[PDB]
RNA sequence: CCGGCGAGGGGAGUGAAAAAGAACCUGAAACCGUGUACGUACAAGCAGUGGGAGCACAGUGUGACUGCGUAC
RNA sequence: UGUAACGGGGCUAAACCAUGCACCGAAGCUGCGGCAGCGACGCUUAUGCGUUGUUGGGUAGGGGAGCGUUCUGUAAGCCUGUGAAGGUGUGCUGUGAGGCAUGCUGGAGGUAUCAGAAGUGCGAAUGCUGACAUAAGUAACGAUAAAGCGGGUGAAAAGCC
């Protein structure tokens, strides 16, 4: 329930081989306002798929 | 015959045992006292 | 054209114009030195006890000390430790003759 | 050390090393182990060892020509300027003057000069006869110093 | 005369961490681990100055044995045949010949095969 | 010309900030900006402030020309920890480390 | 003057082919391990793969003396608690007769990354024909 | 702006050294049977 | 100037010096990063040591493979 | 627990017995170079140094030599703003503790020598103090009475109004 030996710099970074965040690299431009947005999300100004939805 | 030229006679000054100061001195880790008994304690040693 | 001679308790195989490092010979720097005891001269044709008249003649280059070795003696749990350094004297000779 | 004799924690039970005083010398801010006391660093010198030394220093000062005997060394005014001249003609810079009389005119005139010391032939010592480049003695003073060293 | 010991304990520690370059992990950084890394590394260095002279004699003997057997004799009969012929070349040079001048080794084997039998 | 902007004593832990820093290491500074905009971390809001400041530190002082900037160096150091106390069960107390960090963005044409 | 060491680029391993019909197994298998390792060469150096590529042919016709055909058992364990499976020599000749030469040679090669690479140069075939005509293997007569 | 506050420890342990170490009252480990 | 009329930072300036900027002389070590060279994804164990390629630099660095080797 | 009673592979000799020869094999011996202790040497003419003999595994322990640190004298001396101590590298050389030179930081003090005095050398004492790791970005976020929306403000609102 507790370690017998302090793990190393090696094993601490080996565990964080999968802690690395994944960037999006998939921003989508809107066809009526040219805003980049998340795919299938509305824009910051409230356009979505060419239509003004939220305003 | 200046103050930085005067020496003692040879052998007039022996150094003095410094105990418990490492392996090379031959007096480390017990202080010349051996292992655990009455005589190796601080103040130990029987009377005359 | 190489030959085998034997100088500092060890045997060396040298060619012409080669420096070989030997044990510390006590001959001054710049003096020609003969090694009359040549074990085996070889070429396209080879000559092997000792040879009869082949002499390696060299020329003394330098008298240095070697890279320092650390001698560490250790006895675990027994309160014993001993360091010592060592630089070994050598003699470099450039080989100026294979007979 | 200012502190209480309270044992800091209990002897058993807590997993900390056993302690019994906050003023133990292993601890920070408590206790020098073999702490100093004011002591006397004087040594005994035998009189025949003290006199044998001074007879052996004065014998060596005439060997390395650092004893110069004068017959009078006195200066008229109690002025450091005159004595500063006193040894230029004498060709002295680091000197110890040893006189037999109680000359207070000469005594003040070397009180500011660092390398010049005036004595009274009875307080000359080991380290003063060595740490000066020339020792200059008046002839009345070398009569007394010859006497006390027999 | 109080003596602070930060300057010469730093230097004594720094001297040992400098001998521990290239060691893994805390054996290069931590003094307690790096001290007994360096003391063990000097212990091995003493021992393998003995083992170096054995490991190379092992390596020469294995190469003379191979190069004798290409010339049709074993190492034992080649070394016995050289001693009966009073040839005094050591095994360092006998192995040096065996890779660099093979025709100077087939002559040595012949001078051993002759004076043996 | 390398242009530095720093954010010292950033109140997020350095391991949390270093996750977001590896997203924008070497990227072009326009692409680095909207990686940090659609990253759902608190460190993403912190690092984007330094990058947007290094963008203005370049074009106000050293020169101009936003569009050829790149996030050349990006590295997170550990600032001084603020030490706090969480009380635990049975009288016990623990030390909480409010771990600060030092975000440094070096932008460069 | 340092002793020569062979290099793992300038070494040139030659291809040999061996007909293992009627040969005593570990008398065969120890000359294979000698030449897989490279101890028959004056250029031998114990940290470099200096050996040869040996093609063993007719592995199923390898011979053992005595009663070893029915009494030499091959023990392997599968990692599970039952585990200890075993096959005699004649069962091993029926199932995978290539394995008999390969097991015997593998115990005679050194243990480690290098001896595992010396095992890669032992091409063992149960039949009489290999595929390595392009490497032009010389006949190595045992 | 009045910053760089300290790490005010608990007012229980007067040796801040062990303040975050052990509670120093009772050590209950109860399963010991040696005979 | 960027920022939230922030915090922090980048300039400009002072000064011999701001890597003396107040969390301020010097600033070690543990510990934590970034950049670069080399090694590393079929290889078993006190992590070194002896041998040793290859590579990268201008001797240094790394260290495949390998012998011996169970800390204090 | 798994072959598990050649170390293994394997061996019908690679096993036993007898004989013989060769070889391998240690830090033993020899060679080569170095160093030290002890003697015998009058070898020298304080006697160093030489010549020969032989010895140098070591715990407890005894004996003999040193190294370095701080402080006093030598020191109103020498070094030092044309860069001290310290820190950090590198190189050189001592049998060792170590020593020296120097590139960069540092920005004002340091001390040949020979003596003198010791708070004189740390890896350990479940040592003491500070700092920082580790587990681990894990457990948890303290009553399972419960929240959802729309406005507002704001740099930002699940929590504020």
């Amino acid at each position: 329930a507790v370690q017998q030996n302090k793990p190393t710099r090696s094993k601490r970074g080996m565990r964080r081989s999968h802690d690395a965040l994944t960037a999006v690299t998939s921003l989508s431009v809107d066809k009526t306002s040219g805003e980049k947005h998340l795919r299938h999300h509305i824009t910051a100004d409230g356009y979505y798929r060419g239509r003004k939805v939220i305003a | 015959m200046r103050l930085n030229t005067l020496s003692p006679a040879e052998g007039s000054k022996k150094a003095g045992k410094r105990l418990g100061r490492g392996i090379g001195s031959g007096l480390g880790k017990t202080g010349g006292r051996g292992h655990k008994g009455q005589k190796s304690r601080s103040g130990g040693g029987v009377r005359r | 054209m190489y030959a085998v001679f034997q100088s500092g308790g060890k045997q060396h195989r040298v060619s012409e114009g080669q420096t070989v490092r030997l044990e510390k010979l006590d001959i001054a720097t710049g003096e020609t030195v003969e090694f009359a005891e040549v074990l085996m001269i070889a070429n396209g044709e080879e000559v092997k006890p000792f040879v009869d008249g082949g002499v390696i003649k060299a020329e003394v280059v330098a008298h240095g000390r070697g890279e320092k070795v650390k001698i560490v003696k250790f006895r675990r749990r027994k309160h014993y430790r001993k360091q010592q350094g060592h630089r070994q004297w050598f003699t470099d000779v450039k080989i100026t003759g294979i007979s | 050390v200012t502190g209480s004799g309270k044992k800091p924690w209990r002897q058993k039970g807590t997993g900390r090393a056993r302690s019994g005083s906050i003023k133990s010398p292993i601890w920070r801010s408590g206790g020098v182990t073999f702490a100093a006391r004011p002591q006397d660093h004087s040594q005994k010198v035998n009189k025949k060892m003290y006199r044998g030394a001074l007879k052996s220093i004065l014998s060596e000062l005439v060997r390395q020509d650092r004893l110069i005997v004068v017959e009078k060394f006195s200066v008229e005014a109690p002025k450091t300027k005159l004595l500063a001249q006193k040894l230029k003609d004498m060709a002295l810079e680091d000197v110890l003057i040893i006189t037999g009389e109680l000359d207070e005119n000469l005594f003040l005139a070397a009180r500011n000069l660092h390398k010049v010391d005036v004595r009274d032939a009875t307080g000359i010592d080991p380290v003063s006869l060595i740490a000066f480049d020339k020792v200059v003695m008046t002839a009345d003073a070398v009569k007394q110093v010859e006497e006390m060293l027999a | 005369a109080r003596v602070k010991r930060g300057v010469i304990a730093r230097a004594r520690h720094k001297k040992i961490l400098k001998q521990a370059k290239g060691y893994y992990g805390a054996r290069s950084r931590v003094y307690r681990v790096a001290f007994q890394a360096v003391i063990k590394a000097g212990q091995y260095a003493y021992r393998d100055r003995r083992q170096r002279k054995r490991q190379f004699r092992q390596l020469w003997i294995a190469r003379i044995n191979a190069a004798a057997r290409q010339n049709g004799i074993s190492y034992s009969k080649f070394i016995n045949g050289l001693k009966k012929a009073s040839v005094e070349i050591d095994r360092k040079i006998l192995a040096d010949i065996a890779v660099f001048d093979k025709v100077a080794f087939t002559a040595l084997v012949e001078k051993a095969k002759a004076a043996l039998a | 010309m390398e242009t530095i902007a720093k954010h010292r004593h950033a109140r997020s832990s350095a391991q949390k900030v270093r996750l977001v820093a590896d997203l924008i290491r070497g990227k072009k500074v326009s692409q680095a900006l909207d990686i940090l905009t659609y990253t759902n971390k608190k460190a993403a809001v912190l690092v984007k402030k330094v990058l947007e400041s290094a963008i203005a530190n370049a074009e106000h002082n050293d020169g101009a020309d936003i569009d050829d900037l790149k996030v050349t160096k990006i590295f997170v150091d550990e600032g001084p920890s603020m030490k706090r106390i969480m009380p635990r069960a049975k009288g016990r107390a623990d030390r909480i480390l409010k771990r600060t960090s030092h975000i440094t963005v070096v932008v460069s044409d | 003057m340092k002793t020569f060491t062979a290099k793992p680029e300038t070494v040139k391993r030659d291809w040999y082919v061996v007909d293992a019909t009627g040969k005593t197994l570990g008398r065969l298998a120890t000359e294979l391990a000698r030449r897989l390792r490279g101890k028959h060469k004056a250029e031998y150096t114990p940290h470099v793969d200096t050996g040869d590529y040996i093609i063993v042919l007719n592995a199923d016709k390898v011979a053992v003396t005595g009663n070893k055909r029915t009494d030499k058992v091959y023990y392997h364990h599968t990692g599970h608690i039952g585990g200890i499976k075993q096959a005699t020599f004649e069962e091993m000749i029926a199932r995978r007769p290539e394995r008999v030469i390969e097991i015997a040679v593998k115990g005679m090669l050194p243990k480690g990354p290098l001896g595992r690479a010396m095992f890669r140069k032992l091409k063992v075939y149960a039949g009489n024909e290999h595929n390595h005509a392009a490497q032009q293997p010389q006949v190595l007569d045992i | 702006h009045c910053y760089e506050c300290s790490s005010d420890c608990p007012n229980l342990q007067p040796y801040f050294s062990r303040c975050f170490s052990t509670p120093v009252w009772i050590s209950q480990a109860q399963g010991i049977r040696a005979g």
